[PDB]
């Protein structure tokens, strides 16, 4: 089985930037490569093909070169549709193999998360059903820390954490934080706290409410 | 111009069948190998089948990870590419792409896809919450809890408030799914304006509108 090794599995460029993606075959398959773009939501496409080949409906910003066990995809001057995974794929062997991909993202100023928190809704508590929110949105970098406490306490339990994808619009990333109480527990308890550690601050951000 | 449209795709239950069939059209089916390849959240795409022409023997490549467990043919007469899947298993679960292959071994064409479901867990509508705060700027939100299997659609204002949206991926907890979505506007713009979340979960013909109250 050939292994397809594909380096800059993350990369972060800037709009206008040449940028080079790469591809390693353990085995030499001659000018069997292929690369494919994959916006999030839509089905992958084919930009290269036979290693340097330039697929009909591909802008010309996009090449391939190499031969046998390395191959580099190069985009000059990234645009904003062109932020996606991209991958590679040998068609010489079986099994066919993928590259592992390379997910593309778009710099810019670092930004703390805008925190809210949301206390159940009455109709969860009729019932019940009992469910915390706390939204930590558009912060940069990637990376960020969620830590939830009732009454002081840290709780971890019934957590149930999401990611989005880099917003198109502003290049933020935002996060979805839902901490799952039964009602009886809810009720017993008062201070409901939502704290946010991200890059930006050695201090954490707090937001909570009272009552419960 | 080239066009290949699966379906078949569905919930079945660990160890059940599933058989997977997809529409040729636009080009000679006869003239070119075919595949079906997959792919999982936030997973790269994994190749799982080829089959030759009958000019080349008609014969089969399989991954590993399916060999003996799916089976792809071809129906000539009507252009129809089959994958059979037997003794499916939960990490099986997957969208499945039926893929053409061109000149030079290149999978150029794609079709839309047809999601595979594997669980034991029973199709189930949603809730839907509304989630008021607790100025400048106000962020509102909509949890939607305890459905199975994907997905769900949401909008703000029927799909007019699409501007400072942030929709999450659904996160399975069982058993159920949840996914929540947040929507940030002008403070003087709500609760002076209506700001309603709509849901729709086609599995249970769940199709639910929640308003966001002060």
């Amino acid at each position: 089985d050939i292994q397809m090794n594909q380096s800059p599995s993350s990369l972060s460029a800037s709009l206008g930037d040449t940028i080079s993606i790469t591809c390693r075959a353990s085995q030499n398959i001659n000018i069997w490569l292929s690369w494919y773009q994959q916006k999030p939501g839509n089905v992958p496409k084919l930009l290269i093909y036979k290693a340097s080949n330039l697929h009909t409906g591909v802008p010309s910003r996009f090449s391939g070169s190499g031969s046998g066990t390395d191959f580099t995809l190069i985009i000059s001057s990234l645009q904003p549709e062109d932020i996606a995974t991209y991958y590679c794929l040998q068609g010489q062997s079986y099994p066919r193999t993928f590259g592992g991909g390379t997910k593309l993202e778009i710099k810019r100023g670092d930004a703390a998360p805008t925190v809210s928190i949301f206390p159940p809704s009455s109709e969860q508590l009729t019932s019940g059903g009992a469910s915390v929110v706390c939204f930590l949105n558009n912060f940069y970098p990637k990376d960020i820390n969620v830590k939830w406490k009732i009454d002081g306490s840290e709780r971890q339990n019934g957590v149930l954490n999401s990611w989005t994808d880099q917003d198109s619009k502003d290049s933020t990333y935002s996060m979805s934080s839902t901490l799952t109480l039964t009602k009886d527990e809810y009720e017993r308890h008062n201070s409901y706290t939502c704290e946010a550690t991200h890059k930006t601050s050695t201090s954490p951000i707090v937001k909570s409410f009272n009552r419960g | 111009e080239v066009k290949l449209v699966e379906s078949g795709g569905g919930l079945v239950q660990p160890g059940g069948s599933l058989s997977l069939s997809c529409a040729a059209s636009g080009f000679t089916f006869s003239d070119y190998y075919m595949t079906w390849v997959r792919q999982a959240p936030g997973k790269a795409p994994e190749w799982l089948a080829l089959i030759r022409n009958k000019r080349n023997g008609d014969t089969a490549e399989y991954s590993a990870s399916v060999k003996g467990r799916f089976t792809i043919s071809r129906d000539y007469s009507r252009s129809i590419l089959h994958l059979q899947m037997n003794a499916l298993r939960t990490e099986d679960s997957a969208t499945y792409y039926c893929v053409r292959q061109g000149r030079g071994y290149t999978l150029d064409y794609w079709g839309q896809g047809t999601s595979v479901t594997v669980s034991s867990a029973k199709t189930t509508a949603p809730s839907v919450y509304p989630l008021a705060p607790v100025g400048s700027s106000v962020t509102l939100g909509c949890l939607v809890k305890g459905y199975f299997p994907e997905p769900v659609t949401l909008t703000w204002n029927s799909g007019s408030l699409s501007s400072g949206v942030h929709t999450f991926p659904a996160v399975l907890q069982s058993g159920l799914y949840t996914l929540s979505s947040s929507v940030t506007v002008t403070s003087s713009t709500w609760p002076s304006q209506s700001i309603t979340c709509n849901v729709a979960h086609p599995a249970s013909s769940t199709k639910v509108d929640k308003k966001i109250e002060p």
